[PDB]
C-alpha cells in the first residue's frame, strides 16, 4: 500500500503535471515554428 | 478403593472435559486470526490492488 499509494502520488502529481508543462512547451515551440516560417548560385 | 479409582476416573474426566471449554476457546481464537486475516487480505486487494 504504501509503494503503491507513494509511486500513484509520484506520477499523478509530479510526472503527470511535469507532462502537462511540457505539452504547454510542445504548443509554445509549435507556436515558434508557425510564426517563424533564387536560383542565382548557377549564374 | 474401587471407589476411589471411580471418583479419581471422575476428576480427571472432569479435567479433560475443561479442555472442551479450551477446544471452544481455541475456536474462538482461530475465528479472530482467520477471518482477521481474510479481511485484511480482501481489504488488501480492495485498496492495494
Amino acid at each position: 500500500e504504501l509503494q503503491t499509494k507513494l509511486e500513484d502520488c509520484r506520477n499523478m502529481i509530479a510526472e503527470l503535471r511535469i507532462e502537462l508543462k511540457k505539452a504547454n512547451n510542445k504548443v509554445c515551440h509549435t507556436e515558434l515554428l508557425l510564426s517563424q516560417v533564387e536560383s542565382v548560385q548557377q549564374q | 478403593d474401587i471407589q476411589m479409582w471411580k471418583v479419581s476416573l471422575q476428576k480427571e474426566q472432569a479435567r479433560y472435559n475443561q479442555l472442551q471449554e479450551q477446544r471452544d476457546t481455541m475456536v474462538t481464537k482461530l475465528h479472530s486470526q482467520i477471518r482477521q486475516l481474510q479481511h485484511d487480505r480482501e481489504e488488501f486487494y480492495n485498496q492495494s490492488q
